[PDB]
């Protein structure tokens, strides 16, 4: 890029790409914290099978991946990559994007995340079977909601999650570079012109995206 | 890891 | 080798077919009356190119999703390795479409089953390119002479798919192998139903392979200038 400019038209890239595929907006999420489950509403998501909240939430998951797919593709050089190397870096990290857009889902003031068109706390899922898979993202999305992340914060972190040259894998490593070095210029070049480098220090630590999703990634479809 | 394949499905609907 | 193996093969094939045919047959046929009056035809037509090609892109992209589950369903298939398994889906998927578009062609009046309703090419109007939907109705209304069975069809896509002079692949005596186990199915299938006539009326490989080829070319156009996102199942 070698050039202040050229990295701001990136930032500005980035963030009109995810504001194109942010899938559920910021503004109606928030309006949306009212609506919240009846007793009787979470009781009838506690009665039903594993399997038709595994079906439930598979699909939801699938669309949401779709989303993470439609804001790689805009990345302003991940097209240019081949296609071996698209693959790669979206299997390994679309699902660690997932979870880092679930924070906007996520309200910390009553533990709910909206699902299915109303918030409800954990105990929604507990028919299928796994508390302390759901209890992990559930806290690991309220420490994503301390930070108070901007969608443009969410945006230019979540193409470093995806825009990471150490997925094993990589045909053209040194290309993938290229693009995550001026990613991570453009992340720091924007806090700062927003007063917000206090959150590079807060952000999760290395390996606790990985660490959360290879957990979850054992599961029979 | 998503499966590559899945993955190709996303990227590409159509082909 | 044995024809205790290769009965289950056809067994098997045609089940994935069942399963994954997305247009129940029997449905299709029940629905041959509904036909598209004059003014929602004209209607159709009024549409924008764009407002078509999104709907058409939409029913492309789910039958296509239909066919690459038929694919993983076929026995030894998920066996291949991830890339032949890649290649096999992006040279063979819109050849199997364009095969399985037959079912919902009606030879009598010359329509289709798009969107709820038959009608005929003219739907098409908007998209500026009715010599390539004249192409693939002549060719739908050249394989409904056949009367495919649903197994017919099950194993001849099976073969669309599963063929190992597909370029780039890397495993190819693995697909090999499998394309010759589905040739047996099909030859030995269409003995047991006395259907060996229908192997010398099939369109040779080349003429599902240019069909497609043809409309590549204006998707991919089509796809780049707005493109389109769809739900999976
Ligand atoms: C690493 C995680 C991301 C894994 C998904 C967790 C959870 C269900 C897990 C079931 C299992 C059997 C695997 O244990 C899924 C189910 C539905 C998902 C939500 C669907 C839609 C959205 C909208 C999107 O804008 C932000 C993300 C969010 C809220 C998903 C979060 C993950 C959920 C709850
Ligand atoms: C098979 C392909 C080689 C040809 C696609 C033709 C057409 C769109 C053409 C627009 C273009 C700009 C490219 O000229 C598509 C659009 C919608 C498609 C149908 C949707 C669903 C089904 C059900 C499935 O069970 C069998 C096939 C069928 C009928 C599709 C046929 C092809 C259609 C008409």
């Amino acid at each position: 890029y070698a050039s202040l400019t050229e990295i701001e038209h990136l930032v500005q890239s980035v963030c009109k790409s995810y504001r194109e595929t942010c899938q559920l907006r910021l503004e109606d999420l928030l309006r949306q914290r009212s609506n919240i489950f009846s007793r009787e509403e979470v009781t009838g998501y506690q009665r039903k099978s594993m399997w038709e909240m595994w079906e439930r939430c598979a699909h939801h998951l699938t669309e949401a991946i779709q989303y993470v797919v439609e804001f790689a593709k805009r990345l302003s050089g991940f097209m240019e990559l081949c296609q071996n190397d698209q693959i790669v870096l979206l299997k390994a990290g679309a699902m660690e994007v997932v979870l880092v857009r679930m924070c906007r889902a996520y309200n910390a003031d009553n533990r709910t995340v909206f699902f299915e068109g109303k918030y409800g706390g954990m105990e929604l899922f507990r028919a299928l079977g796994c508390s302390e898979l759901i209890s992990s993202i559930f806290d690991f999305s309220h420490s994503l909601s301390a930070l108070h992340f901007s969608e443009d914060e969410i945006a230019l972190y979540t193409a470093l999650v995806l825009i990471n040259a150490h997925r094993p894998g990589l045909q053209e490593k040194r290309k993938v570079e290229q693009l995550q070095y001026n990613l991570e210029l453009a992340f720091h070049h924007h806090l700062c012109k927003t007063h917000r480098q206090s959150i590079l220090a807060k952000l999760p630590p290395k390996g606790k995206l990985r660490s959360l999703c290879s957990q979850h990634v054992e599961r029979l479809q | 890891h998503v499966e590559r394949l899945q993955i190709f499905q996303h990227l590409h609907p159509i082909v």
